[PDB]
This record gives structure tokens, sequence and C-alpha cells, in this order.
RNA sequence: CGGCCGGGAACUCAAAGGAGACUGCCAGUGAUAAACUGGAGGAAGGUGGGGAUGACGUCAAGUCAUCAUGGCCCUUACGACCAGGGCUACACACGUGCUACAAUGGCGCAUACAAAGAGAAGCGACCUCGCGAGAGCAAGCGGACCUCAUAAAGUGCGUCGUAGUCCGGAUUGGAGUCUGCAACUCGACUCCAUGAAGUCGGAAUCGCUAGUAAUCGUGGAUCAGAAUGCCACGGUGAAUACG
């Protein structure tokens, strides 16, 4: 373990939050409970949509929810089903008023939730893993990514011990708070174990 | 308008006004002798003025809040020197040799994680 | 020392007080409660206090004025 | 998590908001000095699992009774997890 | 000054000299000297028959020194014949008022018995 | 005559939110006092970072809440419409009274 | 200090007699940060000893410091610090009532200077002029 | 006689942007280079001090008990529900701590100086009764206004004049209060009375380089109720470094 988490420290510094509403000190717990409801159910229904990240916002007792993805065509659909049904069940959770938006994530391989969910979904497709690590390193490095590294953990290829073999190319100043860093973590579930993948992306200076 | 220096020291803050009258003491409408002029470190207010004639040459008026006794006393010690831009800058050579112009930086230290009092690693 | 203004007693034990007094010494009295405070009307009663597995046949004497059931029946076997 | 315990605490809220915070006037006004009519302390025994004294206020998503604080509801593990994933407005590591 | 028992306290302020007798302490001493109209900074020197028997009558308005001892004894006998939890701890030498029996009860349990 | 108290967290959010309510006030308004900074009663927390033992590994956090106050006295009906509909309420909530 | 030299961050001298040495002494006799109940005992003991010596004030303990000054164990700062420490911890052992008076009796026996202070001095001072081999 | 009404806008106060401390100029040493000593001014000197920030890896360290999770096991029972007892037992050892063993102390009276906090199912001023711990009334406060609240050592006076003492507070009897269905297994506090050992601690052992070491108060989180525990803040405020 031994490291601090990089996403929730660069907050007011170089990379803001993805949930910046305001709530009263009373019903804040039910507010974040409903936020977890929409996160879980949205990811569940948008399994194959490859959701990058989502923004919870409360614009004066409504809820604004923005969906950052590089893949908005499956979210939009034929303009009738795949947006207003989502805002409808969001409203149907607790009768709450809801607005909804999406946001295109340009350069569609430079989010770590995308990369880690790619490898997460590519494990159970019965391939080897070093190929996919090499793949993500090579293609995001040719298509940008001033720094990048990977980390996998646990039960690799049916082996006994949890080996890591983190793998890098670029420049990731982890202590340096100015560094533009995209980072997430996804989790797979194999037929014999649970693999954990961390992945660091270094965009730029400030 | 009046000749004024603020002055502050260790969670205190004074307000120091100078007239050219007589060096007797009003503090929060009270005597030096009724604050600590008999008690511990009584002449810490007198110490900068000692370098010149000071006895009855200038009225002094201090209003202070914050800290404790020596906090307010050091705030006075710094506030008098802060208010000494009345006459000139050019009496302050031996005042710098006294070093009284130096705003105190010996601030207290926070209680840290896993410790009892701020540097105190517990026994094992 | 305790129980400021009006003590606290039990529903079913309170009922069984009259169920034994107005209907004679049928059995020992069976309660799963250890709470109520002894009043002098209860003199001449075999009641039971359950300790965790087992009942004790408590008889009440005159000088049990402000005293209590589980205070009479400890629940720890020693040695 | 013991979803059984979760459903228990659901019942602990659901029986609470029916009787109590509204029928507590019996303890408030009538179980109080008005100078007797002791039938109210005779009636004092209630179904009694509607009391919030028997409510633990566990974690929300996980139901752990530790890590909890009423300001956030989730345990300190999920506090760190969400707080490092973002997930809370105006929250970051303290520094002085 | 053979008051209230065997104690003849001497050369004391009366506010502590009345604590000096068993069954009577500080607040009782202050109340007795208030009821007798006696200053706190006096000595037992220059004491008279009135200053004996007024004090003894005002304290004989209170439970003192013999009947208090056998009242403690009768309470203990009442708890032992009761056979309550508290009576059992009084009869077997264990801390009654809700302490832990495990560690550091040596006032009640005496010195260490190996 | 009015007590308009604004509430948010982020300082960079709230000061550029209130600059264009100060300018909206004294653009066509009357009797405007200035935005009050209202010291942040930020709340500190310290929680155990280990799931298991090591009490002495913890983690500290805080939440910083900024407020503002407006206090317009003159009934400037000319600019009460100018203050309406230019809310753009980007996560700021107010309470208003005397 | 494996690496650094001192700077010996200084202090403020005495209020009345203006001795930085006496200020260091009330810093010595201070426990738990009480200069006031230090200095009341200090000035009361010194005003007793001034009458009980019939001499001046500052020489009255300059005598009492020079006569309890040892040689080695050495530098004069540790000499006149350990001297005052010796007087304090000598007066701590006495069976008298108050601190000022037991300090006064210690300084009296250090005036007719066969006191417990020079008794404490003349064990290390006894190793001096008797073990002059080591260097 | 209270910042209290007309107010001032300058100072405290509080949050936004700038400055500033970088070996940036001076002498000597230094290959002519980073660097060391000293000086100037500067509130601040070579990280200004302090938190956050913990590389590859070792320790198959711990965590299937927050949760996810492979495999195993049970599945009219290791599952589900209620009442009640029990982690708070006690022949003993050790760790973490608390309060004292006293006069720099304890008491009684008069007595001035802060900080960061919390608060709506919450905080609770003011008055009246009880010596007091409590009860009723209701102002205000979603909060720099109102509440927690008049902090303590400190200073003067008078004191106890070395004792197990007016030090110390356990243990225990009684009488209380408030909480909560609930105080026996269990609490918190007031009072009356009791006054054990303990007069400075064997071998060993812990921390600490400046506002710290030590001492004295306070606030919070947990909670319906507790702190000597944890987190945080303030008052006073040392010694020594030849090595
Ligand atoms: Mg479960
Ligand atoms: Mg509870
Ligand atoms: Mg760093
Ligand atoms: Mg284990
Ligand atoms: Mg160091
Ligand atoms: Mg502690």
């Amino acid at each position: 373990g031994q490291k601090v988490h990089p996403n929730g420290i660069r907050l007011g510094i170089v990379k803001p939050w993805n949930s910046t509403w305001f709530a009263n000190t009373k019903e804040f717990a039910d507010n974040l409970d409903s936020d977890f409801k929409v996160r879980q159910y949205l990811t569940k229904e948008l399994a194959k949509a490859s959701v990058s990240r989502i923004v919870i916002e409360r614009p004066a007792k409504s809820i604004r929810v923005t969906i950052h993805t590089a893949r908005p065509g499956i979210v939009i659909g034929k303009k009738g089903e795949d947006v207003e049904k989502l805002r409808k069940v969001v409203a149907d959770i607790a009768g709450v008023p809801a607005q909804i938006n999406i946001a295109e994530v340009r350069k569609p391989e430079l989010d770590a939730k995308l990369v880690a969910d790619s490898i997460t979904s590519q494990l159970e497709r019965r391939v080897m893993f070093r190929r996919a690590m090499k793949r993500a390193v090579q293609n995001a490095m040719r298509l940008g990514a001033k720094g990048i590294k990977v980390e996998v953990s646990g039960r690799l290829g049916g082996a006994e011990i949890a080996r890591t073999e983190w793998y890098r190319e670029g420049r990731v100043p982890l202590h340096t708070l100015r560094a533009d860093i995209d980072y997430n973590t996804s989790e797979a579930h194999t037929t014999y174990g649970v693999i954990g993948v961390k992945v660091w992306i270094f965009k730029g200076e400030i | 308008n009046q000749y004024y220096g603020t002055g502050r020291r260790k969670s205190s803050a004074a307000r120091v006004f100078i007239k050219p009258g007589n060096g007797k003491i009003v503090i929060n409408q009270r005597s030096l002798e009724q604050y600590f002029g008999r008690e511990t470190a009584r002449m810490v207010v007198r110490q900068p003025l000692e370098l010149v004639d000071m006895v009855e040459k200038l009225d002094l008026y201090i209003t202070v809040k914050g800290g404790g006794i020596s906090g307010q006393a050091g705030a006075i010690r710094h506030g008098i020197t802060r208010a000494l831009m009345e006459y000139d800058e050019s009496l302050r050579s031996e005042l710098r040799k006294a070093g009284f112009v130096t705003r105190d930086a010996r601030q207290v230290e926070r209680k840290k994680v896993g410790l009892r009092k701020a540097r105190r690693r517990p026994q094992f | 020392r305790s129980l400021k203004k009006g003590p606290f007693i039990d529903l079913h034990l309170l009922k069984k007080v009259e169920k034994a007094v107005e209907s004679g010494d049928k059995k020992p009295l069976r309660t799963w409660s250890r709470r109520s405070t002894i009043f002098p009307n209860m003199i001449g009663l075999t009641i039971a206090v359950h300790n965790g597995r087992q009942h004790v046949p408590v008889f009440v004497t005159d000088e049990m004025v402000g005293h209590k059931l589980g205070e009479f029946a400890p629940t720890r076997t020693y040695r | 998590a013991k979803q059984s315990m979760k459903a228990r605490e659901v019942k602990r809220v659901a029986l609470a908001d029916k009787y109590f915070a509204k029928r507590a006037e019996l303890k408030a006004i009538i179980s109080d000095v008005n100078a007797r009519w002791n039938a109210v302390l005779k009636l004092q025994t209630l179904p009694r699992d509607s009391s919030p004294s028997r409510q633990r206020n566990r974690c929300r998503q996980t139901g752990r009774p530790h890590g909890f604080l009423r300001k956030f509801g989730l345990s300190r593990i999920k506090v760190r997890e969400a707080a490092m994933r973002g997930e809370i407005p105006g929250l970051k590591k303290a520094s002085w | 000054a053979r008051i209230a028992g065997i104690n003849i306290p001497d050369h004391k302020h009366a506010v502590i000299a009345l604590t000096s007798i068993y069954g009577v302490g500080k607040t009782r001493s202050k109340a007795i000297l208030a009821a007798a109209g006696i200053a706190e900074d006096v000595k037992i020197s220059e004491l008279s028959e009135g200053q004996i028997d007024t004090l003894r009558d005002e304290v004989a308005k209170f439970v003192v020194e013999g009947d208090l001892r056998r009242e403690i004894s009768m309470s203990i006998k009442r708890l032992m014949d009761l056979g309550c939890y508290r009576g059992l701890r009084h009869r077997r030498g264990l801390p009654v008022r809700g302490q832990r029996t495990k560690t550091n009860a040596r006032t009640r349990k005496g010195p260490r018995k190996p | 005559r009015i007590r308009i108290r604004l509430k948010a967290f982020d300082h960079r959010l709230i000061d550029q939110a209130t600059a264009e309510i100060v300018e909206t006030a004294k653009r066509t308004g009357a009797q405007v006092r200035g935005p009050i900074p209202l010291p942040t009663r930020k709340e500190r927390f310290t929680v155990l970072i280990s799931p298991h033992v090591n009490k002495d590994a913890r983690d500290q956090y805080e939440i910083r809440t900024h407020l503002r106050l407006v206090d317009i006295v003159e009934p400037t009906e000319k600019t009460v419409d100018a203050l309406m509909r230019l809310d753009l309420a980007a996560g700021v909530d107010v309470q208003i009274s005397l | 200090p494996r690496r650094r030299v001192i700077g010996q961050r200084k202090i403020l001298p005495d209020p009345k007699f203006g001795s930085e040495l006496l200020a260091k002494f009330v810093n010595i006799l201070m426990v738990d940060g009480k200069k006031s109940t230090a200095e009341s005992i200090v000035y009361s003991a010194l005003e007793t000893l001034a009458q009980r010596s019939g001499k001046s004030e500052l020489e009255a303990f300059e005598v009492a410091l020079e006569n309890v000054r040892p040689t080695v164990e050495v530098r004069p700062v540790r000499r006149n610090a350990l001297a005052m420490r010796w007087i304090v911890e000598a007066a701590r052992k006495r069976g008298d009532k108050s601190m000022a008076l037991r300090l006064a009796n210690e300084l009296s026996d250090a005036a007719e200077n066969k006191g417990t202070a020079v008794k404490k001095r003349e064990d290390v001072h006894r190793m001096a002029e008797a073990n002059k081999a080591f260097a």
C-alpha cells in the first residue's frame, strides 16, 4: 500500500472534484446516499457504455447530473429512451426534481476509469495480461500521455502469489502537486480471485 | 490624528498611542502598579524607553486584548517600538542592538497525530 | 440512591401478584423479569428469578423495603 | 454486512416514526408533576422497540456500527474512499 | 474536653477540631459553629461548661459515634441476612459499588494474597 | 434593511460569484455596503486510516464553508429586477431575512 | 550536537537587581513555569541574608558562588551553573519549614563555608588534585 | 458610563489579490564552483518554524469482522426471531494511564489577562424554590449578535508551622437528583459521615533542542447517558550540550 491517494488531494489545486453541490448539515447523509444510488444504478445499466465519470450537482433543490463519457452516442440513442428514462428513475428514487446532461470526453483513451474498466473487462475474455499492458502503454503513449504507468495485483494467471509488475514509461511526479494527473481504480472478478488495477496518467505541468 | 503603533505578540494584540505629555500609565483604564508594576517582569514596558530620557516626557495610552499576562506584556514591548516612528527612524540603532524591533516568531506548536502533547511520543 | 420520583415495575409480574394473592399459593411464581421493587404486600410468596439458565425460589422478608429481584439473585457461579 | 441486521435497523426506524416522537407526550406531560392518576405509569410498558435508544445509527452502505459519525453516515473507510475519489463537496486533507 | 467520646482535642482551630471526632466532619463542623455562634479562628484554650454542653447538645441533635457504628453494623447484618449481591460482596470482601474485580481492587481485597 | 446571507464552500467560486452581484448592486442600485467575508467556521475531522490496529495511523480532513452578507438598505426597485434572473446559482445557497 | 555549535539564545535579566545571573537562577529554581512564586521566595531569602550578612547584596552571593565553585569534572559557565544547582538541591534535602529559610541556612553554612554545598563540591573537587593522570 | 445613538473610516478583527527570504548584493577562506564563517538592513537567514506529502522491496506482519471475493462447510440448522444472563468474573503477573505522598504546598476571602471549537429532535441566558447536584417559565440563536461560560495556576491579605498533618482521596453506610422502558449484574453528579496504604520509590526503564520539557484549564467526536482515553486550542514557562 504505503501511498496516499492522488485524486482526492489535487482538489482545489489543479484538478477539481466531480461532486460540488451544496447541502445543509442535516440531510447530507440521505443526499450522498441517493448520490450513491444513482452512481451504482447508472454504472449498472451503463455497463457497456464505458462511463468515464459523472458529476453530481444540486442546482437549487434539483439535481443536474452530468455524465462525462467519451461514448455519448449510446447515452443519447434515438433521442427518446436512453436519457429521459434515466432522469425519470432518478426522479423516481425520492420524488426529486432532476436535470441531466452529458459531456464528451475528447481523446477517448485518457481516462483511467476507461483504461482500468477496459482491462477489467478484458481479463475474463480469456487472454493474457502483459499483452494488454503493453497495448495500453503503446497506444496511449503514441496518442499522447506525457507520462503513464500501470499496476496490477492478485492471482495473475492462476499463480499462487499476488505479484504486481507495475510498468511505466514517461514521467509521473507523484509528490508534485502541480502535475496534471488522471487516475482511478477498477476491480475485476475472476473465477478464482479478485484483481486490483491502478493506473497513473500524467497529462501536463499545471 | 495620533501617533500610533499596533503591536502584537503570542496571540495578543495591543494598540499604542503617544502624546507628548508625561510618562504615567493608563492601561484598559488601569495602573501599571495595578496590572504588574509591582509583580513579575514589571519594567518590560519601561525597557525600550530606558535608552533616552523617558520619565515624564510623553503621555502613553495602551488598549490591549488577547493572550495572557506576558503575551500582552510582549505585545506592549513590540507596540511601543512599533509606535516609535513618531520622532524618527534615526534613534533606532541601539534599538536594533537591543533587537526589540523583531516581531516574535516563537509561535506555539500544534498537537500532532498519535501524540499526547505536540512532541510527546508516548512510553512503550 | 436511585429511581427519583416513582419507581418502575413490571406489567406481567404486577399481574401475577394479584394472580397469586387473589387466587392462593398455587405454584412458585414464574417471571422472565428481574425489575420490580418489593412492596410489603408480597410477603409470603415463592417467586422465581432466572439467572441466565435457572430459577431461584425467592421468598420475601419484611425488611426488603426498597430492594430488588436481581439484587437478591446474582448470576455468576464462582470457583 | 449482515443484510439481516440492515433490515432490522430498517424496522427500528419504521416502528419508531409510527409511535414515538408523537406518543412521547405520555412520558412528557402526564408522567410529570401536576400538583394521583398513576394509570399512565401503569401503562408505561410499550412495544418499546420503537425507541431510538435501541437504534445504533450504523453505516449506511455497509451497516458497520463503527467508523460512523452523524455528519456523514458512512464509516471512515468509505469516508476515505469517497473523499479520495472526490465524491464530497468542499472536502480535502486538513493542514496547519 | 471529654466531649462525644474519648477525644480531648487541643490547640486546634475548632473548624478542624470538630472533624477530629469520628462521625463528624467539615460541613457539620461549620454548621455547629454557626449554630453556636463561634468564630472559625479560635483555639480550644479558654473553654467553658457552656462551650462544652451547647456543642454537645447541638451534636446530640445528630446521630453520633455509638449508634452510628451499630447502625452500620445493623445495615451489614441486614444485607447478610438478606443475601443480596451487595451483601455477598460485603461478606466476602469484594468491591460493591460497581468496580472491576479483575485488576487493582487492593483496598477492598487487601494486600496481594498469592 | 435586507439581510442577504450567501453560503458556499469554494473561495474561487464564491468571490467571482459575488463580484458580479456587487457590480449588479452599484451598477443601477443604491445604498450598498460591500461584501462581508464572514470568517470560515471550517470543521476538522481526524479518523483512523487503518481498518485494523495502529490507532496511531490516522488521517485529517477539513471542510471550509464561506459565507457572504449583502445588506442593502434603500428600497432600490430599479435594481431589484437586475438582481433577479441573474442568479446563475452555481452551488450557492442563501438565506434572507431581517 | 554532532554537527552544530551553540548560539546560546539569551534571556531577560533580573527586574530589581538587574542580574542576568539571578535571572538564570530563578529559571533554575523555577519548576512548572512559576517565576512569581520562585522570585517571592528568592527575594525574601535574599533580603533575609542581607541583614544576616551585614554586607552588600550582589557580593553576598558572589562570595557564595566563588566558594562553591569547583575546578573540573572545567568551563566557567558550567561552573557557575552547577554551583547554583548545587545550592538548590542542597537546600532541597534540609528538614526546615520553608524554601527561603532552608536556602538561607544553606547559604549561612556556605558563608562559614563548610556547608553541604562545598561538601557536594569537594567530592569531584577531591578527585581533582588526587587523580591528575587522565588526559 | 455598558459601544450605547449620530458617526468615523484610520488601527484590532475577520478573507481576496500582491509583495517579501532568494545566498539577492559585502569581506575572508574557497582552482576562477557549488559551499562555510561574519556583517548590513529586513518582522523574519540560508527548509523562517510546523503539519500533509512515506521509492523500488523485505516482514507469506495484520485485516474473509466494513465491504467485495475463489474454494470449503451448514442449509427443519453453524441459518432466522424473542426474553434473559455474559465481555464489567478474580488465587495472580505486565503494559498504558490518573490522583497524591505535601509548605514552590493546601484552605478562605478580594482578585485581572485567551484560543480554536460546537449548536435546531440542539444550545440554553433571566427570574423563583432547594446550602448545593435539580424542577418550572420562556428571550435569543441555523448563528462572528444568543447559548456553552464568571477557566486555572498567578497577586495580595489571614491561615495550617512538619505531623499521615486542614495534604491525600480510595473503600463503605444513608439520603438524593437527572438520563433513559430500563441503574441488580452498570453508570454520572451533590451532600452527611468514614479517613487504609502511600512520607518519593529495588534491579531496570521512558520522553524531550524552544515556546518545546513540565504544569494548569477548556473545547469537540463517540452518544440517550459518562473520560483519567483520542483529536484540537490556549495560560505561564525552564536546564544542558565540552562532545
Ligand atoms: Mg452481508
Ligand atoms: Mg445509542
Ligand atoms: Mg515533500
Ligand atoms: Mg491473525
Ligand atoms: Mg531533532
Ligand atoms: Mg491520555
